[PDB]
């Protein structure tokens, strides 16, 4: 009836806690899940690192964002890092996530303040030259802004990560989509989400 | 495709401008300033001396601006007209983007994020846009252990002084701590001292100490432990 199974649980990939639980300490950016997170401190600060051992992927591969975009790429990671209330949207490749809905206001501010940053290609989950252990810009590709590559909000949030999110219609405080940061003041805005998600009422 | 950061210098473009509406009518063809400028422009608008990160800092900047400003009086000064004019000036701009081309590679080597620990924000330059902002460098969780031994009864100085905190930015107090076995801290001192003096030591005062950096940010920029012996 309700997917309490699917509730407050971590995925099993590489990097993930087994189980969520709190933590005394969390750098920067991944703060809001202290609570109870899926990241270690460890994997917090690797999220914020030039070319993280994370992923081992270059976010500067145009050069150096602006510190605002790569702000809102870090806190991508540590949501996807570090959230207790991704289970709805777990699944294999051993797992990983699919289609979560990010609040309108999420995609779009990232995609506002990533405008004028610069990238190469519109599909960041693969065509990549790798030669050097990290990619790089395949040849001919052109460095432009993040709005000619990713002319919507929603093409941002897609495309990036591969469609582990999906750029929902609805609204902050709606009850049906998740914030991928938040403020630690204000309690967690995910937590009921999720339970809605999980439970045979929503899909 | 990228440009000569130095355009993002506001007497380098003033410059320029004074050079397009100021020299050109006394040195050069009317039917020539359009193309020539649309060469200058295009000149400026692509940088390809230069693995560049697209920024620079204040100084590194003001070199290469002082430099071609410089070059650029002495060409004007010597009031030089048509092709002599042209040719000399585009030569001119060619070796000054190899000279900016050093001081860039200089800046990344030696002045871009020059921590070895922690984090340093420092303010740079973004070339692409003129856009100035601070930048997190990012080099450590730890800034590591020091082992420090002190004689019974005389002075413990615990330096948290790095190399860098001078020059970065967005830096609060220096926190001591002390850390007891049983898995708890308590904050001794907090301030602008980078330095915690304990005077005249007694067996009581070894043991371990933490010093945390805070940064206006909500992480601490350097995180030293300190483990102390008392010598009896
Ligand atoms: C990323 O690259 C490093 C260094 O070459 C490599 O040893 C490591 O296996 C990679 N890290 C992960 C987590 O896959
Ligand atoms: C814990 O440790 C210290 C030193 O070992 C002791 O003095 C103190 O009473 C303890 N603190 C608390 C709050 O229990
Ligand atoms: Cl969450």
């Amino acid at each position: 009836p309700w997917g309490d199974e699917l509730l407050n649980i971590c995925m099993n990939a590489k990097h993930h806690k087994r189980v969520p639980s709190p933590e005394d300490k969390l750098y920067e950016e991944c703060i809001p899940w202290k609570d109870n997170a899926c990241c270690t401190l460890t994997t917090s600060w690797e999220a914020h690192l030039d070319v993280s051992p994370l992923y081992n992927f270059s976010l500067f591969h145009c050069g150096l964002l602006m510190p605002g975009c790569r702000k809102h790429f870090i806190q991508a990671i540590c949501f996807y890092e570090c959230s207790p209330n991704l289970g709805p949207w777990i699944q294999p490749v051993g797992e990983r996530v699919v289609n979560v809905p990010l609040c309108q206001e999420d995609c779009e501010e990232w995609w506002e303040d990533c405008r004028m940053s610069y990238t190469c290609k519109s599909n960041w989950r693969g065509g990549w030259d790798w030669s050097q252990g990290k990619n790089r810009c395949p040849k001919g590709a052109q460095c432009l802004p993040f709005s000619h590559y990713f002319p919507t909000p929603a093409d941002l949030c897609e495309k990036t990560w591969s469609n582990s999110f999906k750029a929902s219609p609805e609204r902050r405080n709606s009850g049906r989509c998740l914030q991928k940061w938040f403020e630690p003041a204000q309690g967690n805005p995910n937590v009921a989400v999720a339970r809605l998600f999980a439970s045979e009422f929503l899909e | 495709r990228s440009p000569w950061c130095v355009i993002c210098d506001p007497s380098v473009v003033l410059a320029l401008k004074s050079l397009e509406k100021d020299y050109l009518p006394g040195h050069l063809d009317a039917k020539h300033h359009k193309a020539m400028m649309e060469r200058v422009e295009n000149a400026v608008k692509d940088f390809q001396e230069l693995a560049y990160m697209g920024v620079v800092d204040e100084a590194t900047l003001q070199k290469g601006s002082w430099s071609l400003l410089k070059d650029l009086k002495r060409i004007t000064d010597s009031d030089v007209k048509g092709d002599l004019f042209v040719k000399e000036l585009f030569w001119m701009l060619h070796l000054q983007k190899e000279t900016f081309a050093t001081y860039v590679a200089r800046f990344q080597k030696e002045a871009y994020c020059p921590n070895k620990c922690g984090v340093m924000l420092q303010t740079l330059i973004w070339c692409k846009n003129c856009k100035k902002e601070v930048h997190a460098c990012r080099k450590s969780y730890d800034c590591g252990e020091r082992n420090v031994e002190v004689p019974q009864m005389e002075d413990m100085i615990l330096d948290c002084e790095l190399n860098w905190h001078q020059a970065s930015e967005g830096l609060t107090d220096y926190s001591f701590y002390r850390v007891w076995g049983n898995n708890t801290e308590t904050l001794v001192s907090k301030g602008k001292e980078a330095t915690l003096t304990k005077p005249m030591v007694g067996p009581e005062d070894a043991g371990s100490y933490r010093c945390e950096l805070g940064s206006v940010n909500s992480s601490p920029a350097t995180i030293i432990n300190f483990h102390v012996t008392v010598l009896p």
